[PDB]
């Protein structure tokens, strides 16, 4: 029942100093031997340090750890943030024949201003008609911050049901793109006289309509 | 030096048995007195150790993943394999074979991690659909195109626009599970309105796991 709590999220400015901490709860921290894992998004954890306090060949000299045995806390520090260090942070132990790792520690570096919410909207096709199917489309792009709320509407009522919605997604211009799909079916479709997706970004509004045409 | 390199399908059912295999390449499993271990990540979540084995028959595993990790070694094909039993919905998470040389320390080497996805459907083929242009579909001087992807199993497919030609503009959407089992997703593309009626614009849809391929010509929308 040992298990290594660490600071879920850690920022801090480029050039500073931050410390990452490991708490084990039973176990004292200088019992096994504590070793950290950097690990960068979409790609295998890398050692960054081992012993507790020996920094493996090529990482740099800034990854420096200490053990605070009396708190039963394992302490990593970094010296002079750059912008590759960003990268999940994890502690290791062993307890008793069973490797136990620690909770994750982001590096925050600590982007591009607020973005015009560009909405577009697609009715269903005649074709997805002809499979007895209908799907109204969303889109949301060129926005800036990533946190855009949609609500459908058929003609004043909202929709809720077959909603799908895409969380934001950073694009190659430094903003945000999203979408909304709504399942419904062929009769659905022509029994309103229009539809509409509500796009709410920062307090502005962008509707637009489609209707059966 | 030495590499990890794992194998085993990307997909398993709910309630199956699961079998991912990682190799050994510039190395020899029994010699050097070293360990291996399987450590899997979940996507946002943090490392999770399995078990570790040996050459022998020395195996250790976790607690919580006791009594369904089933790992062996053969030393004839220089690789170890690891068998998982009663594979849930909660078990999606990416595999590491890392080489770990202190039993009590570093994992030094990391194979790359496959992913591993557990959904309850059985693998279809997704279904294609035009996302017509219109004159709600424009605000300004440029319009919106795309293609619709709806009800397919599994992650990923890719989406082209005129055979790769045109990648300017183009923002292809992550998928998000919908209310039953499937995926969805769509690929648009922005470009001026001047070009609607001139310019033919036609997307390619492939998914690899069920061998289809769709190419879905976009036209603007034609009022019946």
């Amino acid at each position: 029942n040992f298990m290594l709590t660490q600071p879920h999220s850690v920022s801090e400015s480029p050039g500073k100093t931050v410390t990452i901490s490991c708490t084990g709860s039973s176990g004292s921290i200088a019992s096994n031997y504590v070793q950290w894992y950097q690990q960068r998004p979409g790609s295998a954890p890398t050692t960054v340090i081992y012993e507790d306090n020996q920094r493996p060949s090529g990482v740099p000299d800034r990854f420096s750890g200490s053990i605070d045995s009396s708190s039963n806390s394992a302490s990593l520090t970094i010296s002079g943030l750059k912008t590759e260090d960003e990268a999940d942070y994890y502690c290791q132990s062993y307890d008793s024949s069973n490797v136990v790792f620690g909770g994750g520690t982001k590096l925050t570096v600590l982007g591009q201003p607020k973005a015009a919410p560009s909405v577009t909207l697609f009715p269903p096709s005649s074709e997805e008609l002809q499979a007895n199917k209908a799907t109204l489309v969303c889109l949301i792009s060129d926005f800036y911050p990533g946190a855009v709320t949609v609500a459908w509407k058929a003609d004043s009522s909202p929709v809720k049901a077959g909603v799908e919605t895409t969380t934001p997604s950073k694009q190659s211009n430094n903003k945000y793109a999203a979408s909304s799909y709504l399942s419904l079916t062929p009769e659905q479709w022509k029994s309103h006289r229009s539809y509409s997706c509500q796009v709410t970004h920062e307090g502005s509004t962008v509707e637009k309509t489609v209707a059966p045409t | 030096q030495v590499q990890l390199q794992e194998s085993g399908p990307g997909l398993v059912k709910p309630s199956e048995t699961l079998s991912l295999t990682c190799t050994v390449s510039g190395g020899s499993v029994s010699s050097g007195g070293y360990f291996w271990s399987w450590i899997r990540q979940p996507p946002g979540k943090g490392l999770e150790w399995i078990g570790c084995i040996y050459y022998s028959g020395s195996t250790n595993y976790n607690p919580s993943l006791k009594s369904r990790v089933t790992i062996s070694v053969d030393t004839s094909k220089d690789q170890f394999s690891l068998k998982l039993s009663s594979v849930t919905a909660a078990d999606t998470a990416v595999y590491y074979c890392a080489r770990q040389l202190w039993l009590r320390g570093r994992f030094d080497y990391w194979g790359q991690g496959t992913l591993v996805t557990v959904s309850s459907a059985s693998t279809k083929g997704p279904s294609v659909f035009p996302l017509a242009p219109s004159s709600k579909s424009t605000s300004g001087g440029t319009a919106a195109l795309g293609c619709l992807v709806k009800d397919y199993f599994p992650e990923p497919v890719t989406v082209s626009w005129n055979s790769g030609a045109l990648t300017s503009g183009v923002h292809t959407f992550p998928a998000v599970l919908q209310s039953s089992g499937l995926y969805s997703l769509s690929s648009v593309v922005t470009v001026p309105s001047s070009s609607l009626g001139t310019q033919t614009y036609i997307c390619n849809v492939n998914h690899k796991p069920s061998n289809t391929k769709v190419d879905k010509k976009v036209e603007p929308k034609s009022c019946d």
